[PDB]
């Protein structure tokens, strides 16, 4: 519980478990299917 | 594509494969995409319910540590004359710097902790004043100038006998995030500084000993630690390999001999068929 | 008032503590957030991107020459082409990679790794190679007949330029440690070796020596624990300009 | 199917019969500035076809000992066509970029180029504490060259550069690379003459080689700004 | 009792802290409130009032002469009459204004400004002027043909004595800073110039030199951040009588 | 006319205008009203949803800062003989004074913080007593007079080793608000003091070291900070430009040379067509 | 939460967002219409 | 429509055919003291028409080198008519004020006067630490003159004086200024002989000038107390 | 100007469209090649690589 009036004073926020690796690992316009030849 | 991940992915058992037109182990690195070959497609796997957590690698935790950002020793005596001014920056200590530089942009609030220590040239329990002087504001010229009255600037008074002083500086950039790297110049003319975004200018931290000098001199050291929190990060980057040279740029030279020499980052082995720590039985 | 008593630990400054603290600028209104491409929320996202292994870390190889392994047309059969030390704690081909660099900020690791190799010879060049992963216990194999007994993938050069060798997580314990003793039972991962399955065969006008570029990355079954300072950076003096910040 | 591609913008079009799919940086696509992210209050000009089109820069020659090339954006285009004119007459600009790198040879040639788009590629100088100067950074349409590609001329490494949006041109496989770049900055718009959002780097990780007849093998870069917007009209800083 | 432990920051005196504290006079009954004209609740209310710019800040101009710009009947065409440095951090015509003074107690600012000019010549005097705002990037324009390309308003003297030039908020970043480097990309606002559109024309008995008074104010889309001590006041000694307060 | 404002106003897109009888850019300064020309009427604008906050400029925050109002050093030894008396006023330190003087009337409670420091001519952990002596009450004449028994006056006892002492003085004016400025005389005769409203008379702050003197002498410095809160303000005023001369009046002289000289507040530039920090490319 | 018995001892009150600039910017008896000639 | 105006109070009236609307200080209007704000318990006298009417002071001449003029209220009226008598016979007074400043010339003259009503205008003395004396402040009906109008004779500035209720008399535009002042004080009533709630300042920011026949150009001030109330009756402090 | 970048390959041919871009509805086959009602512009071909 943050007792200060400014929210930026609060303790850390370690609850954001969202991820999207594909923006780094698969930034290709056409999705690559499992075993289908990529090219 | 986005989803909530709390544990490492499970493995599903797999069977023998002999299908024409299906080659999961073949890929095309040229597309820029990382291989999507799954373990289940490369070998026969068993089922494994993986309970390994992934919270210690959350960006908030990775960067959420108080790291040394400033260290300054000065003489407290009858005359840095009992005070100093530090133009704030996060590029002087390499451990913190390298981690922050793993990202292109960062948005975070910063918890600041100030630790003070003293040594005689018993120990006096002095009172210190740390004043935050924002850009464009006047900085003190003497241990006793009027500037210290701090009518608007935020100042914190603390004693050496108390726990380290602490306060949080909000995310204060004029942009939506700090620019860890900046491929541009700070001014409209051509002689400006390269690689320094004006937008990320914090200001000066002015620290003085409030007490008048004693009959003898002392060495006072002030250490400032910063811990980012409520963090958002964008566009990860290649980690620094060459030793840092300056706080004002990414200039490089490399170590005199491997590892991390400009000519060779990894240390040499005799040949590409030589196994360094080969098990000899 | 409320009767209280201070516990051991009172007054200490733990660098990994997590508490709220006084706002320096009351009523400050931070700049509105704006969408920015490429947000990363967990470091595991970064290590899943493959990066180049410095396999040719040998004397005589300078700069980028260290990032590619040259293979030539062989005169003999079943020839060993190269091996890769799977050392992450100790310096080696895997150290300066995304997975290697980030993992070194930790002490424990678990999960499968993937090595992808892209053949960069000419279109007219053909060949078949065998990439092998040997779980720990013995000496690194030096003959194909021995390496072939472990986990492997036979690679045929062709339209699809790259092949992936999965180094599945095979460990007795849940995690392995980045221990300074490379031969420790809680650290050694085994070996990766590459042999000709057939041979590199090219016509007269194609170059007779071709390069491979090897990449490595973690899979999504990966996990890292126990944060520590990385051994990859250090300083013995003030950086240029550091002291001037006080003038 | 993912080897052939046609890109059409404005009065310009490009086709390739040897592509390798194409990259959308961080899975994003360019777009105009929405009202809820805007800062500058003057009505912007959105020239569309006169600026959102392919501009082809002068080619460079891929030699046996080449170290690599780079072009900074928008600097490389700040003096080309109507995009250049809008940039000179306006204090603020915003846009994405469609990049197409071209390089063909024969089925007897080998070589591999890393084609990477680096956000905020702040260059470092070698063996000196003096920061790079204006002329070391602003090369314009001609672009620059890498001194030490191994560390990306910034003390890091090309080995890990794959963390950035990229593709490769492996002669044996493809003859072109395509990368779509969205606006990348911490501000909704910026002054185009003193800051470069992206740096296009083309580096030969595997040198050009062959035993067939030697021929000049060029590398050509075509760049199309996307969803251009300009604010703060005044006289030209030509 | 309650087990507790002191955190870093314990015992410190932060001048911007916000806590309750012991009442010195218990049961004290403050004087009843009474309505008083002119209550101000946000400093932004004050900076929206226009005040006089010291445009004629030149040697030879004393006191109030510095608050008015004299324009004369010209012999040549398209003549430049004056320009106004938009410096707020650095000393200049805008510094000693309501918006300037209050803004200087802060570090960041954002929003549109408005400059209003009142023609104070005689009724029989006529004329047309052009006021231009040039966004940053280059050198201040010195010819009407160049200035005219920026934001502007052509002013015709008449019954309505004053004209307003809006300096719209045109910035890449959300805020600008009151940085000591006037040429910084995060501080320079551009320029304001004034040229004759036609000419000041007056009859024989009207004075041939007339004055303009320029005012400036913030609009309601304005915002200020990061409070700091103002550079506009200081002391090097005790004020007279200060020490006597102890006698 | 009154309304709740939490963010800067948004901008609405505007079109071309060519209407007879409508001239939004023309105004009449003579009426005393500020121009009401909107950006949308001066130029063509786009729509902008402005999220910029306005809380940092709230009067409560603008004036809500602890500022130095009193600083006094005295010798603690065998004999200001180990104590001092300060006639309370907020006109001695210019940073606080200038800000308070931006208003005509002010109503607020005042948080008072007292910081003490010592120096030898180790450091003793002395006990001090700060007694509030209201108007008409007797002030102490010696470090040990009976007055310090403080039977009714509020007194606070604190140690140098403790955090700074702190307490709140309520809004105590005999009127509904303090008169920051007073165009009148304090008495019924003609020789009274001008510019000093009796109604705003607080009293005296008497501070002594409780401990008897030690074998050696020390210099003790007491700093008092004041932070107004629960603030109401009326009728803003022109900011002070000339340096202050006295705590008892608004007398002025001006700096010897610009800026802020009686003859010229802003520094000179060569001419009205000279641009001082012109960008040269 | 103020634990003292006197309300004036409480922490600051930073929640009054009411404004009326017009008492300073438009103190004219007759409201001035947008584009209509002020005089 | 907002250029002509007639003010009528008691047996007095004033018209102007060249006004510039009129100012109501802080958007308020004078009013009698309500029971919930009252302090003095004796029944007040509210003389109405005998005191709430226009009193015209002696005029002053606007010269080429004039620095400005000022009149403090209620001092300027403390010895005029029935308002003056009530002020002298009563310890306490309360009232608003309707101010009308007049100045006409020709269509060939130019000049601009700032007409501002300053609350609590505490004067400062120049180049001395000695505070202004009784005779430097209490000028009565004659009013005073500014020594250094540039800093409002108080170390601040006339440039920012517009933050106070005001109007301007710009010869080319209008010939009068009108300001309505409500009771302005921290107390419901006050002793009229030792404190002035308001100070009327008239300062020529743009000097009087012309090339036509020279004539004496006066500035005249008319002030009407409003909603006058007096308490604490006794003998006159005449 | 209007253009098409052509990559040689399986599909042997490329098409450059010369869109009708004229101020007037029609152009004339006038003997004056430089006339504003006749000149169509130019077509040029350069090596891209
Ligand atoms: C100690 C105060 C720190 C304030 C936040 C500084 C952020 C710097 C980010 C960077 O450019 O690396
Ligand atoms: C340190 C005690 C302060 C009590 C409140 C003083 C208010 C003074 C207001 C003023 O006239 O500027």
């Amino acid at each position: 519980i943050n007792f200060y009036k400014d929210s930026y004073a609060a303790s850390a926020s370690k609850q954001d478990f969202s991820q999207d690796p594909s923006k780094f690992t698969e930034p290709v316009v056409e999705g690559l299917k499992a075993g289908a030849p990529v090219l | 594509v986005e989803s909530i991940i709390k544990t490492a992915t499970d493995t599903v058992k797999s069977e023998i494969n002999a299908e024409l037109g299906v080659v999961p182990s073949l890929n095309a690195v040229e597309t820029g995409a990382t291989s999507n070959t799954e373990p289940e497609e490369a070998i026969q796997t068993r089922t494994v319910i993986n309970q390994h957590g992934v919270s210690e690698t959350l960006v908030e935790n990775f960067l959420g540590r108080a790291a040394l950002v400033s260290k300054k020793s000065f003489e407290y005596k009858n005359h840095h004359k009992n005070f100093f001014k530090w133009t704030i920056n996060t590029k002087s200590f390499v451990q913190l710097r390298r981690k922050l530089e793993l990202f292109t942009y960062l948005r975070f609030d910063a918890e600041i902790t100030i630790l003070t220590t003293v040594a005689v040239n018993g120990l006096p329990d002095l009172t210190l004043q740390a004043m935050f002087v924002p850009t464009g504001a006047l900085t003190p010229k003497e241990q006793d100038s009027f500037h210290w009255q701090s009518g608007s600037n935020a100042s914190v008074f603390f004693k050496i006998s108390d726990p380290p002083a602490r306060m949080t500086i909000p995310f204060m950039c004029i942009n939506s995030a700090y620019s860890v790297f900046y491929d541009g110049f700070a001014g409209f003319e051509k002689n400006g500084l390269y690689g320094i975004n004006p937008a990320d200018t914090i200001g000066n931290l002015c620290v003085r000993i409030v007490n008048e000098h004693q009959p003898v001199g002392f060495t006072v050291t002030v250490r400032v630690y910063m811990k980012p929190k409520h963090i958002k990060a964008w566009a990860p980057r290649p980690p620094r390999t060459m030793p840092y040279m300056s706080i004002a740029n990414a200039n490089y030279k490399g170590r005199d001999t491997a590892p991390n020499t400009l000519n060779a980052i990894i240390g040499n082995r005799a040949s590409v068929t030589t196994m360094p720590h080969n098990i000899v039985t | 008032g409320v009767p209280t008593y201070l516990l051991p630990g009172s007054g200490q400054f733990l660098t990994t503590d997590d508490h709220s603290s006084a706002p320096v600028l009351p009523c400050f209104n931070p700049t509105p957030e704006m969408h920015i491409p490429g947000q990363i929320r967990n470091m595991l996202e970064m290590i899943q991107v493959e990066s180049m292994m410095e396999i040719n870390n040998t004397d005589g190889a300078n700069g980028m020459e260290r990032l590619r392994v040259d293979i030539s047309v062989q005169a003999d059969l079943d020839q060993l082409l190269f091996n890769i030390p799977l050392d992450i704690q100790l310096d080696g081909p895997l150290r300066n990679t995304l997975v290697g660099n980030i993992s070194r900020y930790y002490t424990h690791w678990s999960g499968s790794l993937e090595m992808t190799f892209m053949f960069c010879g000419s279109f007219m060049a053909t060949g078949k190679l065998i990439l092998c992963y040997t779980p720990p216990g013995g000496s690194c194999p030096t003959t194909r007949e021995t390496a072939m007994l472990g986990t492997h993938i036979v690679w045929d050069f062709g339209l699809q330029s790259s092949i992936t060798l999965i180094i599945p997580w095979i460990s007795g314990s849940h995690y392995r440690m980045f221990n300074s003793d490379a031969k420790s039972t809680n650290a050694n991962v085994g070996y990766v070796t590459c042999f000709m399955q057939t041979n590199l065969i090219v016509p007269s006008e194609s170059s007779d020596t071709c390069s491979l570029i090897g990449f490595i990355a973690a899979k999504d079954d990966f996990s890292l624990r126990l944060m520590r300072d990385s051994p990859d950076i250090g300083q013995s003096n003030h950086l240029h300009g550091a002291e001037a910040a006080y003038q | 199917s993912d080897r052939v591609l046609q890109l059409k913008l404005g009065n310009s079009a490009i086709v390739t019969q040897e592509a390798a799919n194409y990259c959308c940086a961080y899975g994003e696509w360019p777009n105009y500035l929405p009202d809820h992210e805007a800062v500058a209050i003057d009505k912007p000009t959105q020239p569309e076809t006169s600026t959102d089109r392919f501009y082809t820069l002068r080619s460079v020659k891929w030699e046996s000992n080449s170290t690599g090339w780079w072009w900074k954006l928008p600097d490389a285009l700040n003096n080309i066509g109507m995009f250049g004119q809008n940039v000179q007459y306006h204090y603020l600009y915003r846009s994405g970029f469609l990049i197409h790198v071209q390089c063909n040879a024969t089925k007897f040639h080998q070589g591999a180029l890393l084609v990477v788009a680096i956000p905020e590629h702040q260059r470092g100088a070698h063996d000196t504490t003096t920061s790079p100067g204006f002329n070391d950074i602003m090369k314009g349409e001609r672009g620059g060259t890498f001194n030490h590609p191994y560390v990306l001329d910034d003390g890091t490494s090309i080995a890990c550069a794959t963390i950035f949006p990229h593709q490769w041109i492996n002669l044996r496989t493809n003859n072109s690379a395509t990368i779509v770049l969205p606006w990348m900055n911490v501000a909704p718009m910026d002054f185009p003459l003193r800051h470069n959002q992206w740096t296009l780097a083309v580096i030969p990780v595997v040198p050009l080689g062959t035993r067939t007849m030697s021929s000049v093998v060029p590398i050509t870069v075509s760049i199309a700004p996307m969803c251009c917007e300009f604010n703060g009209l005044r006289h030209a800083i030509t």
